């Protein structure tokens, strides 16, 4: 019983490492996605003057 | 990169220490055979010959 748990346990602690690694790159394309709308709003503050 | 280097690239750490248990074993086993092996002759030593 302690093996499969051991095993059980290490296989998950992977999981979570893979886990880890797909949200930090979900978090870079929003981290630019979010530069882009920030120029976007600094074009669209240059643009309102007559 | 970052993604597929944590399923790669086996952590040496746990690497060594499963080496060294390994040889442990090894030298361990082999001492112990041969000790086995050294066990029969007490036959001979019965038989008085």
């Amino acid at each position: 019983r302690f093996t499969s748990n051991i095993k059980g346990l290490t296989q998950a602690a992977r999981n979570a490492n893979d886990g880890i690694s797909v949200a930090q790159t979900t978090e870079g394309a929003l981290s630019e996605i979010n530069n882009n709308l920030q120029r976007i709003r600094e074009l669209t503050v240059q643009a309102s003057t007559g | 990169s970052e993604a597929q280097s944590r399923i790669q690239d086996a952590d040496y750490a746990t690497e060594v220490s499963n080496m060294s248990k390994a040889q442990i074993i090894q030298q361990a086993g082999n001492s112990v055979l041969a000790k086995a092996n050294q066990v029969p002759q007490q036959v001979l030593s019965l038989l008085q010959g």
